[PDB]
RNA sequence: UGCUGACAUGAGUAACGAAAAAAAGGUAUAAACCUUUUCACCUAAAACAUAAGGUUUAACUAUAAAAGUACGGCCCCUAAUUAAAUUAAAUAUAAAUAUAUUUAAGAUGGGAUAAUCUAUAUUAAUAUUUAUCUUAAAAUAUAUAAUUAUAUUAUAUAUUAUAUAUUUAUAUAAUAUAAACUAAUAAAGAUCAGGAAAAUUAAUGUAUACCGUAAUGUAGACCGACUCAGGUAUGUAAGUAGAGAAUAUGAAGGUGAAUUAGAUAAUUAAAGGGAAGGAACUCGGCAAAGAUAGCUCAUAAGUUAGUCAAUAAAGAGUAAUAAGAACAAAGUUGUACAACUGUUUACU
RNA sequence: AUAUAUUUAUUAAUAUAUUAUCUAUAUUAGUUUAUAUUUUAAUUAUUAUCAUAGUAGAU
């Protein structure tokens, strides 16, 4: 149930790092995107090419805004009076700030 | 019967056991005000 | 800010406590509000007091 | 998540920094029961009623002459 | 003769068409009154006809109306109170906790409307400028809670 | 004892003529905690015409309080005859219906928005539903004038209420019926001398 | 119920079934058996029904002929007790029934 | 509880046609009736005026007074009170009073910055 | 089993706290945030109103709007009770103090008027607990005033038509569902016999003070060291079903979560089914299994006479015959001990 | 009912597409249901969810 002896630096390091199924393997298996000449995985798609081609249907197949038009046609010292400004919270803030938590996709290596 | 809330808050009845004034209005607790003033204390009651 | 302690006089007791810094222990407040200042504004000369 | 940007288990707490605190400082007007009155010092002005009401005496209200 | 209400609403006109108080003046005289009130901007629930001010603690709703009368010369109709709460704050963990000012603030109804002025660009006003001291309270954060490797890291 | 006040059932044309508390008239009241708006027949109301009106309550909509502070009149308009009076409530009060129930998705869709989707607000405080009541309000009224001597007319609480007398409140039927945009005097306690206020209105057109 | 099968008490038809004159009756403050300390003193006393005592008059001063207007039931007392009015007088008053 | 054996009940018991009375409300709410877009409150019926006491509050109706609309510090000495000593009652109250609305203008625009 | 600090080891191991998620888009930044649609879960709640509590957590600083009527406090009044208070000498007492009496405080309670809307000030003058039956009345049908069977039976409002004051008032007549529920009324059964305390006319008044109001509240916002399957007061709690607040569903509302994705060995937990047998198991039928109406009938020995035994066991009617929601309902007996309903070692 | 087309002399008739089957008032306070009035406010085929995999018979 519980460790007789304190582990030794020696034991502790072959019992992790000793064995291959512990350790990290080499990613052997990249290869060449045909649409763009960077590396992915093989039996994979490039990240980026369809990430480009959903870009592009979103821009086409895109459901229009509904701006009222009441709202669009206010004068803007009128809005100022209806919709006047407000001091958003520090977790508001904090959501606003999406670039300090959120991760964008990054670029591969171009392949030789 | 689980324990460990003994402590059940009720402001009012806090004020009239703890509260500032009735140790200034018993001896005793005028004697305890006293005590903790002569220690330093910044809060001398609830 | 977002305050409303401009308003009042509120926790006067740790203000006083906070203002009135022991002496001594006064390189100790002084180092962090350096650090915290920007080169641009920082003085090397020690504000002396009133 | 309470806060997206937390994903993993920090001792933050669900609101504010710490929940403990100095219990014995004044009450203020929100606290205390439905009959705890502490008021403002705002109206020595007139006289409760026996019934519940209040009668302003205009010779005890401010005036800013 | 008629009801209260109804004898209170025809004593305010009277004294609407007088040019005097429209409501009975306190014997209670302040020469050398000390308050001072702060014009709030108006919220959204608000109309162009209302006006809030933060105002002292110890002030009455007569006792504004009274004010705004004879030192601005304003006649409030209708006068709400707002005292607000006072939420616990501390300057850092190691400091004791206490609660910031409970707040009074009066709304008032009047009978001409008020819209305020429209607030200033950056570049016109020097005050009314909102990036300088975030931008120093933003780098203040950076210096205290760097801690070891992030002082490497560059500036926001 | 006797229970029912006037205000306690919905009142027709036949019961008015009976009785002649009121002129021929509706009033409509915003709520200064919610901007919700609420109809009546009378200068008075009760529960019962709350639950009548929010039927389906939401975070959004939230079922208003009955706190007589925070309800102030928004708006009474006068009609040329007590059975028009009632039929503007009833199509007041079907608006309001098919606006929460029936075609609420086209409601919402006609309302201003803020970012993160939600109708926009300042606390909980909703600025459109005042709006929605004034454009149904006019929508009601050109209704019952389709549908269809005094002079009508809408005493507003305030001249800034109105969207615009160009754009909207310039039909031909209005014109023709001769539509007065009159405002209730301010002079006194509008919030506390109210219903004085609206017996004095009253009186004035009878 | 087997807590019945033991219950006697005396039938009396002539006793009055209504309430005691209310002038005539304080209330009966319960004590627990707790002195002024507040600690038990006497044992086995507690949370009874709510009562009143009746102002029964010992003392019989006045004197004159006084009818017997009903007997009455009364929690604090084994005996019965019977409301007396004075014959002249009109006064009302608590005696123990005989 | 509702079970294999449980009958159904009996319709409720309907009031005769001819005993029915006719309801006191006979035409109700226009079918036709329509969700119109809202029509939001507009400040052009409005005619704030010019002398508004509630200007008083501001300084040229300013929103903020800039470094160059405060009067400098150099220019600008509160009194002596060797000079208020010999001034009149009135006049001290007047002096007061201004005083007092120039904080309130001061007050306003502190909180705001 | 020294004290304090720092850092190891177990170990990148267990665990991440009852849980239903999917896609598209905000955004070529999202398992976790927002929106839309789909799907699900709670629904006499995981809903909607509130009480208490609390680092204001809120839809936020441009912040929780009250003269009063199905608005609370404050105020008046007092209960339980409390009081360095109160009375040459109230009484007692090593001091502290204690007692009795006064006065003052003290809500968990009582408190005038009101949609026809209503007016509270000043001065003067003399109600434990339970029940709404039976009878009687008239009404509706069958038979030949009287019988039989069935509901109805005190109050709550609009309409119409009359008679009196003069379209506003008073009274009368007639018209008009069922089932729950409310308040107010009346009469009244039982012993366990049911709070306290604070006047009326007239004249003159009344410019209506202060505080509470967010959100959370069977909970991530209180008490439990934690965003803890624990503890936490009250009122509404769509319909369909039913004796019902049981049980099923769920209109609306709210929610789907600081862990995910896969795989589903051994093994554990919590479930479902099981041939032939049927307590052979085991200390012991522990556990599991077992309900052939729940309504209406009927129901023994014994016995303290109490359908106590009884909700008797078996059994009948209605329903169903191959079965085909949940929930209520789980045998009979002998002996020892204790009359019985209760109480007990909060955590063996 | 709206929108888009075709015929007809904006109207009516036809075709296609989309949305809707609510609502309000009476029956003496409230709630629900019922009927009447009001309104355009529908009844057949086929699915799904939930109730221990809802239960049961096979597999
Ligand atoms: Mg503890
Ligand atoms: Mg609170
Ligand atoms: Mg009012
Ligand atoms: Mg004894
Ligand atoms: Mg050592
Ligand atoms: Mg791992
Ligand atoms: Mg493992
Ligand atoms: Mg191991
Ligand atoms: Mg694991
Ligand atoms: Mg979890
Ligand atoms: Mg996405
Ligand atoms: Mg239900
Ligand atoms: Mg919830
Ligand atoms: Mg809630
Ligand atoms: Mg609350
Ligand atoms: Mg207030
Ligand atoms: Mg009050
Ligand atoms: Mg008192
Ligand atoms: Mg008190
Ligand atoms: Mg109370
Ligand atoms: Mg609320
Ligand atoms: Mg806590
Ligand atoms: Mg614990
Ligand atoms: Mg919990
Ligand atoms: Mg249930
Ligand atoms: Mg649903
Ligand atoms: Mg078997
Ligand atoms: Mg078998
Ligand atoms: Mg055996
Ligand atoms: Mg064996
Ligand atoms: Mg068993
Ligand atoms: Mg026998
Ligand atoms: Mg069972
Ligand atoms: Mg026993
Ligand atoms: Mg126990
Ligand atoms: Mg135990
Ligand atoms: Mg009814
Ligand atoms: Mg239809
Ligand atoms: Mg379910
Ligand atoms: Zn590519």
């Amino acid at each position: 149930a519980v460790p007789k002896k304190k582990v030794s630096h020696q034991k502790k390091r072959q019992k992790l790092y000793g064995p291959g199924k512990k350790q990290l393997k080499m990613i052997h298996h990249l290869n060449k995107c045909p649409s763009c000449g960077h590396y992915k995985r093989a039996n994979t798609l490039c990240m980026y090419c369809v990430g480009q081609i959903s870009h592009i249907w979103k821009t086409h197949t895109a459901k229009e805004e509904i701006k009222p038009r009441q709202e669009e046609e206010l004068s803007e010292l009128d809005q100022r009076v209806l919709y006047p400004g407000r001091r958003d919270t520090k977790y508001t803030k904090d959501l606003k700030d999406k670039d300090n938590y959120l991760e964008r996709r990054v670029r591969t290596l171009k392949k030789d | 019967k689980s324990r460990g809330n003994t402590y059940q808050p009720s402001t009012l009845k806090r004020k009239r056991t703890f509260g500032f004034l009735a140790r200034a209005k018993s001896k005793q607790g005028s004697k305890i005000l006293k005590r903790r003033k002569l220690k330093g204390r910044w809060f001398l009651s609830h | 800010s977002g305050s409303y302690q401009h308003l009042s006089n509120v926790g006067s007791r740790v203000m006083k406590r906070l203002g009135n810094r022991p002496k001594n222990f006064l390189p100790h407040s002084e180092k962090f509000i350096k650090k915290s200042t920007p080169e641009f504004m920082k003085s090397d000369l020690k504000e002396v007091d009133e | 998540l309470t806060r997206p940007w937390k994903k993993y288990r920090d001792g933050e707490l669900f609101y504010g920094l710490s929940k403990v605190g100095n219990k014995r400082v004044p009450l203020t007007t929100k606290q205390g029961n439905k009959t705890m009155y502490k008021g403002t010092r705002a109206s020595g002005i007139g006289r409760h009623t026996k019934f519940g009401g209040y009668v302003i005496n205009w010779k005890k209200v401010r005036t800013y002459v | 003769d008629i009801n209260v209400s109804e004898k209170i609403y025809k004593w305010t006109k009277a004294g609407i068409e007088q040019g005097k108080e429209h409501f009975k003046v306190g014997g209670n005289k302040v020469y050398f009154p000390k308050a001072r009130i702060i014009l709030l901007r108006p919220n959204a629930k608000h109309t162009p006809y209302q006006a809030k001010f933060i105002v002292p603690k110890s002030f009455n709703k007569l006792d504004l109306r009274d004010y705004l009368y004879h030192i601005y010369g304003l006649r409030a109709m209708n006068i709400t109170t707002q005292l607000l709460h006072g939420k616990f704050n501390r300057m850092n963990l190691q400091t004791t906790r206490f609660r910031e000012p409970q707040i009074k603030k009066m709304t008032i109804e009047m009978e001409e409307p008020f819209i305020w002025p429209e607030e200033p660009r950056p570049d016109e006003n020097s005050f009314w400028d909102s990036t300088t001291p975030d931008n120093m309270e933003k780098y203040r954060e950076e210096r205290l809670n760097c801690l070891g490797s992030d002082a490497n890291k560059p500036g926001t | 004892m006797k229970v029912n006040h006037s205000i306690s059932r919905f009142r027709p044309a036949s019961w008015f003529e009976k009785t002649k508390i009121i002129p021929p008239q509706v009033y409509i009241f915003r709520n200064l905690e919610y901007g919700q708006v609420l109809y009546s027949q009378f200068p008075n109301f009760s529960q019962t015409q709350v639950d009548k009106l929010f039927v389906r309550p939401n975070w959004s909509n939230r079922k208003p309080s009955l706190r007589r502070d925070i309800w102030k009149c928004m708006c009474v308009v006068n009609l040329q005859n007590y059975k028009q009076s009632v039929h503007l409530y009833q199509n007041l009060c079907r608006l309001r219906y098919l606006r929460d129930v029936a075609q609420r998705k086209e409601s919402d869709k006609l309302r201003k928005k803020d970012s993160n989707g939600h109708v926009w607000y300042s606390g909980q405080y909703r600025p459109t539903y005042c709006q929605e009541a004034v454009a149904d309000l006019r929508e009601s009224l050109l209704k019952v004038f389709e549908n269809a001597a005094k002079k009508p007319s809408i005493y507003w609480e305030d001249p800034w209420r109105m969207g615009d007398k160009d754009k909207h409140w310039n039909y031909d039927v209005f014109n023709a019926l001769g539509l007065e945009h009159k405002l209730i005097q301010r002079v006194g306690n509008i919030a506390r001398e109210e219903s004085v206020i609206l017996k004095e209105l009253a009186k004035l057109e009878s | 119920s087997p807590g019945l099968r033991w219950y006697r008490s005396p039938i009396y038809p002539y006793l009055y079934k209504g309430r005691p004159v209310r002038a005539l009756t304080v209330v009966r403050k319960k004590h627990g058996g707790r002195n002024n300390s507040g600690k038990i003193t006497v044992r086995h006393q507690g949370g009874g029904h709510r009562n009143r005592t009746r102002l029964i008059d010992f003392n019989r001063w006045e004197g004159g002929a006084q009818t017997v207007q009903r007997i009455e039931y009364d929690p604090g007392r084994s005996s019965h007790i019977a409301l007396l009015k004075h014959n002249t007088t009109g006064e009302l008053s608590y005696i123990i029934a005989c | 509880a509702r079970t294999k054996f449980t009958k159904p009940k009996p319709k409720q018991p309907v009031l005769p046609k001819d005993k029915i009375r006719p309801p006191t409300q006979l035409t109700h709410h226009s079918n036709n009736l329509r969700i119109t877009e809202p029509i939001p409150p507009t400040t052009s019926n409005l005619r704030c005026p010019d002398d508004h006491p509630l200007w008083q509050f501001f300084s040229n109706k300013k929103f903020i007074r800039s470094a160059d609309d405060l009067p400098p510090s150099s220019h600008i000495r509160p009194w002596s009170i060797p000079e208020l000593r010999h001034k009149s009652f009135n006049d001290l109250h007047s002096l007061w009073y201004n005083c007092l609305r120039e904080q309130n203008v001061l007050a306003r625009e502190n909180h705001l910055l």
